[PDB]
């Protein structure tokens, strides 16, 4: 819940 | 012949995972090389306006949104132009708006005369809030800025897609904008149904009739399944139109991934990609 992929 | 000899050169020669890890390797040095940068995604007025931190439009394609530009609005979004195959601007792909992009969101489709807007992800996902409502209830039209939403019809184009017609409103002119939401497609992976997803596509098409303007493509983030659809697409418009006699899958996510970040996300999507490419040319 901040972070998608790389 | 050209579509035969593409499934010839995959006969030929299940990894792919080489193919992919090389499709990494080419998007790290665009970044490394500066030919991707996110310059405008990263301005300190511009950082709440994304979903993820890791998501940034490559400046060198984004969406530009100038209206209302008058009253001071920001002409920033999430969002990037992805070239067509005559190389007009066919897509824009595009993250799930917020709660406080809603308005930019709705600048974007009115700027840009959207007719067609494709959704690959649910508003909830894994117990996540994954994208805002932006289309309209019946029962509660949606408003934001100057903008009304205004649902009037929904049905299923099939059991995985939910077509709905929407009628927006801004300063007294009027335009339908078409929704096909996919409700099954993981994160990272796949859809439920590559034949549903060849259909959402069939559809699309069909209710953007002629017309010059793009194709609007999001999931969460903008990313995976965004480029996934977008690939899809592409690869049928050249069928239908105009496939290289050389013609590479590799090429054409290469491309994709340099006009908006990660478009097609993980090897699972590639593979998929390959998988969906090669039936729709034994047709």
């Amino acid at each position: 819940l901040q972070r998608y992929s790389e | 012949d050209s579509a035969r000899s593409f499934l010839e050169r995959l006969e030929a020669r299940a990894v792919l995972a080489g193919e992919f890890s090389d499709i990494q390797a080419c998007s790290a040095a665009w970044k490394a090389d500066g030919v991707c940068s996110t310059v405008a995604g990263s301005r300190p007025e511009n950082v709440r306006k994304n979903r993820y931190k890791d998501v940034l439009p490559y400046d060198q394609t984004r969406v530009i949104l100038s209206l209302l530009q008058e009253e001071g609005h920001s002409d920033y979004i999430n969002g990037n132009f992805i070239r067509g195959v005559d190389g007009s601007l066919a897509y824009i792909a595009t993250q799930g708006p917020l709660p406080h992009t809603l308005l930019d969101f709705w600048r974007l489709v009115w700027e840009f005369g959207v007719k067609v807007i494709l959704m690959a992800c649910r508003e909830i996902e894994n117990g996540r809030k994954r994208c805002e409502r932006y289309w309209a209830q019946e029962q509660e039209p949606l408003q934001t800025g100057l903008f009304c939403i205004t649902l009037i019809k929904e049905k299923w184009l099939n059991e995985d897609i939910m077509l709905r017609t929407l009628k927006v409103t801004f300063q007294k002119e009027s335009r339908s904008v078409y929704q096909l939401q996919y409700m099954s497609w993981p994160d990272r992976g796949v859809p439920s149904s590559p034949d549903h997803m060849l259909a959402m596509v069939e559809e699309a098409r069909r209710l953007q009739g002629s017309g010059p303007e793009p194709l609007c493509v999001h999931s969460s983030a903008g990313c995976g399944r965004t480029g996934v659809l977008c690939t899809v697409d592409y690869v049928r418009q050249l069928l239908l139109t105009m496939i290289p006699p050389d013609f590479s899958l590799f090429d054409v996510v290469l491309k994709m991934r340099k006009q908006r970040p990660a478009a097609v996300q993980t090897e699972e999507q590639y593979r998929f990609l390959y998988h969906t490419v090669a039936q729709m040319f034994c047709s």
